[PDB]
């Protein structure tokens, strides 16, 4: 089976780890323990095909930003995650996407914009349309709101990246 | 930087923070749990770079602070 190198990116506290662990282990991480570097692997059936996924879960805050260049080069697909309850995390994604494009030099890179923590509707400070508009602005980049807690659109983030990869 | 990089089964890896007082089992508990791995069913080794990747087995109760900067590997028994 073909292997897919997926990278989960985004600012601190958005739920990159919670989403990843929910997808791989099917459990919800309630505590917030900042990631330094973590990789997971999961055998998954996408479109009736066996796929081996290698997911790189990244640190929301890197002392040396240049470290990101290293995993973006190897990464095939990228998930840009922000929290709908934190505006700054949504605004931080612009620089991240430009860094991804700067590393590959190609304006075409399979990715998905993810507005996480959608179960916290009362604390929403980033609109759904607002996120959909950013995605549209990013050359019709895929978009979805998810919840690592309520298990909403968790699998979809990764399944979609695989679809984009096999072009 | 008080960290340790650890290579895990199924070609996975994790870098964990080490706080004085923690044993090896303590620093790796969460990383193993979220991957469905159990320490009692695994052996942990210290990679010996001065001897071309040779592995040296460690006790799970080893003082973690003494391993800062070391690269470890966890294999199943
Ligand atoms: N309610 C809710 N909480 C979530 C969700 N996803 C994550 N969290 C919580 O948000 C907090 C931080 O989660 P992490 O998954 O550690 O986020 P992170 O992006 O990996 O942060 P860093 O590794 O430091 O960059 C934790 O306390 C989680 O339990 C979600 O969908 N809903
Ligand atoms: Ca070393
Ligand atoms: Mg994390």
């Amino acid at each position: 089976m073909r292997e897919y190198k997926l990278v989960v990116l985004g600012s601190g506290g958005v739920g990159k780890s919670a989403l990843t662990v929910q997808f791989v282990q099917g459990i919800f991480v309630e505590k917030y323990d900042p990631t330094i570097e973590d990789s997971y692997r999961k055998q998954v059936e996408v479109d009736c095909q066996q796929c081996m996924l290698e997911i790189l879960d990244t640190a929301g805050t890197e002392q040396f930003t240049a470290m990101r260049d290293l995993y973006m080069k190897n990464g095939q697909g990228f998930a840009l995650v922000y929290s709908i309850t934190a505006q700054s995390t949504f605004n931080d994604l612009q620089d991240l996407r430009e860094q991804i494009l700067r590393v590959k030099d190609t304006e075409d890179v399979p990715m998905i914009l993810v507005g996480n923590k959608c179960d916290l509707e009362d604390e929403r400070v980033v609109g759904k349309e607002q996120g959909q508009n950013l995605a549209r602005q990013w050359c019709n980049c895929a978009f979805l709101e998810s919840s690592a807690k309520s298990k909403i659109n968790v699998n979809e983030i990764f399944y979609d990246l695989v679809r984009q990869i096999n072009r | 930087s008080n960290t340790i990089r650890v290579f895990l089964p199924n070609k996975q890896r994790t870098v964990v923070n080490v706080r004085n007082g923690m044993s090896l089992h303590d620093c790796l508990m969460k990383a193993l749990k979220v991957r469905g791995l159990q320490p009692e069913c695994c052996a942990v080794f210290r990679l010996l770079h001065e001897h071309k990747g040779k592995k040296a087995r460690l006790d799970w109760n080893t003082d973690a602070a003494s391993l800062i900067g070391e690269e470890l590997q966890v294999d199943f028994l």
